[PDB]
């Protein structure tokens, strides 16, 4: 527990097929899904560690195991955290705790295995079959905050096979009752095929390329968000024009239909391509012809909704409007030419243009919703039986052809509008910033290692943009930050070429910017103190025509390749150890005496990627913001250590939600026990209840204060955090028959909100006085209670024996003095340094060593990459077969454990 | 260009006669390129030259370079220096010596053609004279 | 104590005899779940014969259950284990062991 643990571990990595299915209200998307993986080969031992292979479900936006270590000992796969739901033959894994799964012939998975996962997202429920046969446990109750996808975790020395149903795998048990297969879950603007997950990396034809971070989709981008309409009032001078325009459309569609060869019939017979409505609108059935009308009116009513002002210019120009003539062949049974008014004069501006675009997505959406109200779904083949459809998306992810399908209807009625002479403005586009990310934390930077910093000399380095998007190419100092962008501060000099910007304490305009396959050559001499860039060959010169970057560069404690890439960026990085691997050494920098960075370097450079796990680090002694006071204890109070904002109240103050915690847990024991104001000695001596308080200063409003506990594997920076927003899972074990022997709850987090212990009449008004919540523990029974003001609560929580559990606080800001942590104590109640100190075990009185600090919750570190990945092999085996995903080369490494962390 | 460049240097009046030129016709040299000792095109021009000289260069004749450079600095004539190469024809830098002289000199090679060059003594001094004449001056211009 | 659960069927018949001897792989871990032996690290099978006391009383006990060929989950409370004198710098006192144990043959 006080030493550093080593060991060697597999490395272990997941692969999902691009399938993503969620539930949200009013969303477009089935809710029961069912797929098969099936077992050929796999080797037991291929190394001194058992093999790896887990199958089952993971949350989209939070399953990001990397490569190396991570939570435990490594190794993380499915159920090695709160965001994924796996089976491993013999137990249900789940925040990386497995628990024991009855099934018929129990036994880890092996060759011809098959295992069919079911989730019904309605309870939510998540269930397993090994060969048919029910697994007697399941998930249940977990959050939904995102879209899952079918995962397979395993390390090397394993064959296995996706069976996603149709064309994509051919199911070998019937799904259960319900659930659909997971191949009509595919998109339709993809193809289906596996991938791995949060890569960093892959392999490509000249060397491994560094990917940024992937724009994922969340379980609210399936739910149709179209404007309303009802309100809408329609003018009279649009209404004029309504029927004219339900003419002319119904004119251009009967055109369309005689082209591709629609006759006149009396009934809808396609075959025969007969059409009824083919007869002019004038003799166009009363419904039909209104409800062509309609659709006229809710598309003028969304041109007006939108904002667009739409006004009579020309009466001339409307008179002059002239019907284009008609063939006499087009002529049809209907005895009508469909004549439409020949708009070609009419031009169409750009923005009309995006126009056009904003009402074929809003009739769209308008349209999808009334589907998934009358209850119909998504599903790659259509089903009209089953009210399945493989439109029923919102527009921004249907595919081209359906969008400019739609699109050339809604451009044709603008342009009928414009024709009978229209002023149609545009709304005013006021700028949105979606900001849906923080810049600083998303672009993820690969630097290499600080050992390889060099101080002198002339140093030459290439990075190819596979991409065409916001990447960034430079030096860096050691010391440079993971969470600021490269070049917002004085830690690095880059290159920008998306608009051709140079950074460094700043953004100035330089150079040009590049093209996907442009090669930029990044030179630092260090004998002239410059910095120079080269776009394929040609210098990149300053606006002042300076064919330098940077200059008066001072040297410090050296430089570091680096580079920054968006996300859905990818580059190249070549340090230049294969020196004809270099595309444009030769060209410059090779006569002007430059050296590649790793020129006579044995091995490749190690490099270290900006890691965006949130986690909990020390807080920094000089922190420009928060401060930490180490509290002694009186006659009267305990130890405390207090929280301060120091730029409170004044510009440039940072108020954000901030994430605490206590150096060391408190750690259950193995096993639970079956079933004036001075301490009693035998009950203190006795006791197993520890207890520490949180008090909340007056001017802090309780609403912002979470008080509790988290365990070692919390990494949520939720800057808009509740207590709904907290992970947690229930595992039901049962017999055959249900009759459920266990239901166990596993989160991460256990809290208290402080809006609970407002008084209902102060609520609205701030108070005077400090709001103490108590947290009370038994270490011997697992129970977990809390007082507010010395009442005890409604809160409790129970976990399972050897539990590590760090006091935290999760508090937004609303004062100078905001929160302190209390190690004091109660009657007959241990302080919490006897139970986090083995040698203070039997000592009441409370202590705070200096081990025991306050650790925030940083939202990105930097992480090494490894020098060598597993190798996967990935491929649709056949239409019967499914999609093979194969490894066979074992892949190793030593891991260093912290005992406390976990981790 | 070259040879032009060290005429710019040895003689002087020529220097006034560009300096005065530019003032007069207040001609943008910067505006070419994309008054001072930069803008002036003849050290320009020769300094973007510059890479196809060191180009015909092998590695191994750095030190010959310098040598070269240091009688220029000793005001010797061009006859002086080819006579004083051709007779230290050795100290050639030795691939063994360093690694740097072993990738460039790889590199080097790499180049289709360069197997036949470099076989004559002759052509060594020959362009060992020229190119470290031009940097010889070059030098002087850079730093006054 | 023996509690043994299967995690990968042996051929169900051949159990081991008093005086065989026993050749396996084993992997030890405490009940925190913290490795402290493992043959497979070694690269070589721990043999060793029943009924000579040589191993603890919980192997004794529970590789007797296991048929060739299984891979079996041990898990040996104290008292079976090293128990209150505990294996000083590998087990604490008192401590429950639980073991990943496959039976490779007997001889």
């Amino acid at each position: 527990e006080l030493l550093l643990q080593t060991n060697l571990i597999n490395y272990v990595t997941s692969i999902r097929p691009n399938i993503f299915v969620g539930r949200a209200e009013g969303s477009t998307q089935y809710g029961k899904w069912y797929f098969e993986v099936m077992v050929d080969e796999v080797a037991p031992f291929l190394t001194a560690q058992a093999t790896h292979l887990r199958v089952g479900w993971a949350l989209s936006e939070g399953y990001s195991p990397y490569p190396g270590g991570g939570e435990g000992w490594g190794g993380n796969g499915v159920g090695d955290d709160l965001y994924s739901y796996g089976f491993d033959g013999l137990h249900l894994w789940t925040g990386h705790v497995a628990r024991p799964v009855t099934s018929p012939g129990q036994h880890l998975l092996a060759p011809e295995d098959v295992v069919s996962c079911c989730l019904d997202l309605s309870v939510p429920s998540i269930s397993f079959r090994i060969n048919g046969c029910p697994v007697q446990g399941v998930f249940e109750s977990f959050n939904l905050d995102g879209l899952f996808f079918p995962v397979v975790s395993f390390s090397a020395g394993i064959k296995v096979r996706f069976l996603l149903g149709g064309r994509h795998g051919e199911f070998k048990f019937l799904p259960p009752p319900g659930y659909a297969p997971c191949h009509e879950a595919v998109l339709p603007r993809e193809r289906l095929h596996l991938q791995p997950i949060k890569e960093y990396r892959r392999e490509g034809p000249r060397g491994p390329h560094l990917v940024g971070p992937s724009r994922c989709l969340s379980h609210l981008d399936f739910v149709p968000c179209p404007v309303d309409t009802i309100q809408i009032v329609l003018p009279p001078h649009l209404e004029r024009i309504r029927e004219k325009l339900a003419e002319n459309i119904h004119e251009l569609w009967a055109l369309t239909r005689i082209e591709q060869g629609w006759t006149y019939g009396p009934v809808r017979d396609d075959n025969k391509r007969l059409h009824p409505c083919l007869v002019n609108f004038h003799s166009l059935p009363e419904p039909e012809r209104n409800y062509n009308l309609q659709m006229s009116g809710e598309t003028l009513k969304t041109l007006l909704a939108l904002g667009c002002h739409v006004g009579m210019a020309d009466e001339k120009a409307e008179d002059n409007l002239k019907k284009t003539k008609l063939p006499k062949t087009y002529m049809m049974s209907n005895g009508y030419k469909p004549a439409p008014l020949d708009l070609s004069h009419v031009r169409l501006t750009p923005a009309q243009t995006t126009l056009v675009d904003r009402l074929a997505e809003n009739g769209h959406n308008v349209w999808a919703r009334d589907r998934v109200a009358q209850g119909w779904s998504y599903s790659a083949v259509q089903d009209i039986p089953a009210r399945r459809n493989p439109r029923l998306v919102p527009y921004r992810l249907l595919d081209e052809a359906t969008k400019r399908s739609n699109r050339d209807s809604l451009c044709q009625a603008v342009r009928t509008l414009l024709g009978y002479g229209y002023n149609i403005e545009p709304p005013d586009q006021e700028p949105s910033q979606v900001d849906s990310q923080s810049r600083g934390d998303r672009a993820r930077i690969f630097r290499a290692e600080k050992s390889y910093a060099v101080q002198s000399g002339r140093w030459y380095f290439e990075f190819e943009a596979v991409t065409t998007g916001e990447m960034r190419v430079g030096w860096a100092r050691p010391e440079l930050r993971p969470d600021v962008e490269l070049g917002a501060d004085d830690l690095a000099y880059v290159f920008n070429g998306h608009r051709g910007q140079r950074w460094h304490l700043g953004s100035e305009p330089f150079g040009r910017p590049w093209q996907s396959g442009d090669v930029v050559g990044c030179m630092i001499d260090l004998t002239e103190n410059t910095i120079i860039f080269t776009l394929n060959g040609e210098v990149l010169m300053s606006d002042s025509g300076s064919e330098t970057a940077f200059r008066d560069i001072e040297i410090g404690d050296g430089f570091l390749p680096v580079c920054s890439l968006g996300p859905g960026q990818v580059g190249h990085l070549n340090l230049g150890q294969d020196v004809s691997s270099l595309r444009f050494f030769a060209i410059c920098g090779l006569q002007e005496g430059f050296e590649p960075f790793a020129i006579n370097m044995q091995r490749p450079v190690t490099t270290w990627f900006s890691k965006s796990l949130p986690q909990f680090e020390p807080v920094p002694l000089e922190h420009p913001h928060y401060e930490v006071a180490r509290m002694d204890g009186t006659v009267d109070t305990p130890p405390c250590l207090r929280l301060t904002h120091r730029t409170w109240g004044s510009q440039n103050s940072l108020v954000e939600m901030l994430f605490l915690r206590l150096s060391l847990p408190v750690q259950f024991h193995q096993h639970f026990r079956c079933t004036d104001n001075r301490d009693d000695p035998e009950i203190i001596l006795n006791t197993t209840t520890y207890y520490y308080s949180v008090r909340v200063f007056a001017g802090q409003e309780p609403s912002c204060v979470w008080v509790g506990w988290v365990t070692p594997d919390y990494h949520q920076h939720d800057m808009s955090f509740d207590l709904s927003k907290v992970r947690a899972v229930t595992v039901t074990m049962g017999d055959e028959q249900g009759n459920v022997h266990s239901s166990l709850k596993c989160s991460n987090c256990y809290m208290v909100w402080g809006g609970d212990f407002v008084s209902p009449g102060q609520q609205g008004r701030i108070s005077h006085t400090d709001l103490v919540i108590g947290c009370l523990v038994d270490l011997a029974t697992g129970l977990m209670t809390f007082t507010a003001n010395g009442k005890e609560s409604n809160t409790f929580f129970q976990v399972e024996p050897n539990t590590k559990l760090f006091p935290a606080v999760f508090v937004l800001p609303t004062h100078q003095n905001v929160v302190q942590f209390e190690l004091g104590k109660q009657k007959n109640i241990m302080p919490l340094s006897a139970a986090m100190f083995l040698s203070e075990r039997k000592n009441p009185a409370p202590q705070c060593p200096p081990r025991l600090e306050v650790q925030m919750l940083m939202p990105v570190s930097w992480s090494r990459m490894p020098n060598h990945f597993l190798q996967v092999d990935t491929r649709r085996a056949g239409e019967r077969l499914g999609w093979a995903v194969q490894c066979q080369e074992p892949l190793m490494m030593m891991a260093l454990h912290i005992p406390e962390e976990n981790r | 260009v070259g040879e032009i460049f060290i005429y710019w240097s040895k003689s002087h009046n020529f220097k006034r006669e560009e300096q005065n030129f530019v003032v007069q016709n207040e001609i943008n040299n910067m505006s070419f390129l994309t008054y001072s000792v930069q803008t002036s095109l003849i050290v320009a021009t020769l300094k973007k030259m510059l890479p196809i000289g060191l180009n015909m260069c092998a590695p191994t004749d750095q030190d010959l370079i310098v040598l070269a450079k240091a009688r220029y600095a000793l005001k010797d004539t061009d006859e002086e220096v080819r006579e004083f190469l051709q007779n230290n024809l050795n100290l050639q830098g030795k691939v063994e010596g360093s690694p740097s002289l072993r990738w460039q000199m790889a590199l080097y090679r790499g180049v289709p053609g360069r197997e036949e060059d470099a076989d004559d003594p002759e052509k060594i001094v020959r362009r060992v004279q020229e190119v470290s004449a031009v940097l010889y001056h070059l030098d002087q211009t850079e730093h006054p | 104590g023996v509690q043994v659960e299967t995690i990968s069927p042996g051929d169900g018949r051949t159990f081991p005899k008093r005086g065989q001897t026993c050749v396996v792989h084993y992997t030890g871990m405490l009940e925190d779940g913290k490795k402290f032996d493992s043959s497979r690290d070694r690269n070589k099978p721990f043999k060793f014969t029943l009924g000579k006391q040589e191993v603890i009383r919980g192997w004794e006990e529970g590789v007797a259950q296991m048929s060739v060929g299984q891979r079996a989950k041990l898990i040996i409370s104290s008292d079976y284990a090293y128990g209150a004198t505990g294996h000083p710098g590998i087990i604490p006192p008192h401590a429950t062991l639980v073991f990943d144990v496959e039976l490779l043959k007997l001889e």
